[PDB]
DNA sequence: TTTTTTTTTTTT
C-alpha cells in the first residue's frame, strides 16, 4: 500500500483547509471598468484557460484589449501576441484606451501619460506572421522564467496556425496550450475564428471552426454577438456560455465610445 | 549584350539608373537593386561574395508586364475607328 | 477620393498595407467601378498595376480612356491625340496574362513589377478564374494567405474581386455570400460589397455597402448612378 | 469517422 495511488484526506485535508480559508483568494483579481464581470465570472483566476470568439469585426481585439488593460492596472503581468496587428498600431489602441481621450489631439499632454504609462508592467511579442508552435511556446516559457505574467492573449490562432491532416493540428496546439497553461498557471486567452455563418444566426458555443476540443477543454467561452444594422450598428452583446468555476450564464450590452475607443460600461 | 548598371546605393542614383536604361535600349542592361553599397564599399566591407551574386543576378529590366499608352495605343484607336465592327452582324 | 465624395467619409480614404476584397452580383458592373476607383486613385499619386484576367487589355484600356475623357471618344476622333497624349503620362501598368495562371507565376510579376515602378495598387480580377484548375477550397486560401502575406510584407494597397455563391436573386449580398471559405472574410480589411435592385428593363441604381472597416470601422451606403455616355459611375444622386 | 462548404429535393 505505497504505490503512486494517493491515500485519502489523512494527508490531503491540510490542502482543503487552507483552499477553504482563502475564499477571495481562489478568485483573484476582479475589474475595475466592467462591474457586470465581476458578477458572471466571479473575478479572474489563474491557470485557466478561456477562448475569445465573434463576428468578422465585431471588436474582438479591441474589447479584450480593454479587458488586459483593466487587468495589467492592479498587479496582472500581461504578454500579447499579436499575429494580427503591427506591434505599434495595438500600442497606439492601447495607450489611447488608457488615456481615457484623444491623444492625437493634444500632444503637448503625450508625454506626461507615456511616462504614466510606461512603468506598467506591459509585454509584446514580436511575431508578426505564421509561426510554429515550437517557436513561440519557448519565448512564452522564456517570459514566465523571467517576468513572472500570469495572463498571455493569443490573437487569431487560425492565423498562427495556417499553413497535413488539418482540423488535427489545430488540436495538438490547443492541447499544448491547455498544458501549458495547467503546469505553470497562467491564463491563456485564445481568439479563434468561427465557421462561416449566414449572418442572421446567434454565435452559439458550437460556432468553433475546428474540432470540438476547443470548446471542451475550455474553461471560459466568451463569445461575442452581433447586431448588424445597416448604418453603425453597434450595441454589441457579450455572453458567458461555459463557466468551470461557480457556473453562470448571462448577457449584457455594451456601448462604444468612438471618442475614447473604450468598451463603456453597459447603458 | 547583357549591360548590368552599377549605379549609387543611395537616393537620386537607382531613380537616375532606371532613367539611363530607359533612355538605354530597354530589355538589354538590367539594373541592380541590391541592399549593398557601391563596388568600392562592398570591396572595403568584404562583399564579394555579395558582389559576385546580385550583380550576376541583377533584376532585369523589363518583364511580362505590358506597358501603358505607349503601347495598345493603335489596337485602341483602330477598335475606336471602327467601331461599327465591334458590334458585329445585326 | 476626388469623384467620390461619400467614400471619403466612410472609409476615410486610401491606406497603404490593406486588403481588400470586392464583390456582387454577376454582370452588375463590378469591373467598371472598379476601374472609375483605379483611375480616381492613380490621377494624384497612386501607381497602380492591373489584373486583366477576364477582359482582354485592350477594351479595358478602352473603358479606361472613355472613363478619363468624361465623354464618348468615339464621337471625336480628332481629339483622340490630345487626350490619349494627357493619358499617357499616368503611372498605369497592366500585366500580358488572360488565361488561368498559377499563384507562383503570378506573384513573380507582382514582385518584379514592385521592385521597378514603385507600385501600391495592385488589383486583381476574378480570382475564382485565377483558382479554376486537388482538394478544393483549400487552394482558394492558400492563394488568399499569400496574397496577404506579400500585401503586408511590401505594403501594396490588394484589392481582389470575388464572386459570390449561387444566391436566389431577391437577397441582399451578405457579407458571408464570398464564394470558398471564410479566410476571406476574416482576412480581408475592407468588404466593399455591391448590390442590385432587379426590375425587368434595365434596372440600375447600384448600391455599395461596406460591411467591414478595420480603420475607423464606419458601416453605411449610397446608391450610385450610371452616365451611359461617358461609362462613369457619377456622384450619388 | 469527424469536419467545413456549395447545390439540388423532399417534408416536417
Ligand atoms: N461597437 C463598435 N461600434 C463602432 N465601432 C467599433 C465597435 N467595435 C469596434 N469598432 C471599430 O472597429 C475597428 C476594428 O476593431 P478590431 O480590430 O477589434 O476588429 P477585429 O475583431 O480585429 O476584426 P477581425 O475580427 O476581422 O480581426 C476599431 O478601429 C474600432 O474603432
Ligand atoms: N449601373 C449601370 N447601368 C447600366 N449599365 C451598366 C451599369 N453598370 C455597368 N453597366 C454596363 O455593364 C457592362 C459590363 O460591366 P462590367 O464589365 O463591370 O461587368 P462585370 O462585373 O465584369 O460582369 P461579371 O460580374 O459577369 O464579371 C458595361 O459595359 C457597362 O456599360
Ligand atoms: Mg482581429
Ligand atoms: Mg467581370
Amino acid at each position: 500500500a505505497a504505490h503512486k495511488s494517493i491515500v485519502s484526506f489523512k494527508q490531503l485535508r491540510e490542502d482543503v483547509y487552507g483552499e477553504l480559508l482563502n475564499t477571495e483568494q481562489v478568485a483573484g483579481v476582479k475589474w475595475t471598468r466592467f462591474p457586470e464581470l465581476n458578477r458572471i465570472l466571479k473575478g479572474h483566476r489563474k491557470g485557466e484557460l478561456t477562448v475569445f470568439t465573434g463576428p468578422t469585426g465585431s471588436g474582438k481585439t479591441t474589447f479584450i484589449s480593454e479587458v488586459a488593460l483593466d487587468l495589467c492596472i492592479q498587479g496582472v503581468n500581461t504578454l500579447w501576441g499579436s499575429f494580427q496587428i503591427n506591434n505599434v498600431r495595438l500600442a497606439k489602441i492601447m495607450l489611447t484606451q488608457f488615456a481615457m481621450q484623444r491623444l492625437e489631439e493634444n500632444l503637448e499632454q503625450y508625454d506626461f501619460w507615456a511616462d504614466k504609462f510606461e512603468e506598467l508592467p506591459l509585454y509584446f511579442m514580436t511575431f508578426h506572421g505564421q509561426q510554429n508552435i515550437k517557436t513561440v511556446l519557448d519565448t512564452m516559457q522564456h517570459a514566465v522564467y523571467l517576468y513572472d505574467i500570469n495572463h498571455v492573449i493569443i490573437d487569431n490562432l487560425q492565423f498562427m496556425m495556417g499553413q497535413i491532416d488539418k482540423y488535427a493540428v489545430q488540436d495538438h496546439i490547443i492541447g499544448a496550450f491547455r498544458k501549458f497553461a495547467t503546469n505553470t498557471s497562467c491564463h491563456v486567452t485564445l481568439i479563434i475564428h468561427p465557421r462561416k455563418e449566414e449572418d442572421d444566426r446567434e454565435l452559439q458555443t458550437a460556432s468553433i471552426f475546428g474540432s470540438a476540443k476547443a470548446s471542451q477543454e475550455a474553461d471560459n467561452v466568451l463569445i461575442l454577438q452581433e447586431k448588424k444594422l445597416v448604418t453603425c450598428p453597434g450595441r454589441r452583446s457579450l455572453q458567458v456560455t461555459k463557466n468551470r468555476f461557480d457556473g453562470d450564464v448571462g448577457i449584457f450590452p455594451l456601448d462604444f465610445i468612438k471618442s475614447s475607443l473604450t468598451f463603456s460600461a453597459p447603458i | 549584350k547583357r549591360v548590368t548598371l552599377w549605379l549609387g546605393h543611395d537616393i537620386r542614383s537607382w531613380e537616375a539608373s532606371k532613367i539611363f536604361s530607359r533612355k538605354l535600349g530597354l530589355r538589354r542592361c538590367s539594373l541592380v537593386r541590391p541592399g549593398e553599397d557601391r563596388p568600392c564599399p562592398l570591396e572595403a566591407l568584404a562583399r564579394g561574395k555579395n558582389l559576385s551574386r546580385i550583380i550576376k543576378t541583377s533584376i532585369p529590366a523589363a518583364h511580362k508586364s505590358i506597358v501603358s499608352f505607349k503601347q495598345l495605343r493603335e489596337d485602341v484607336y483602330g477598335e475606336l475607328l471602327n467601331t461599327e465592327q465591334v458590334a458585329g452582324v445585326k
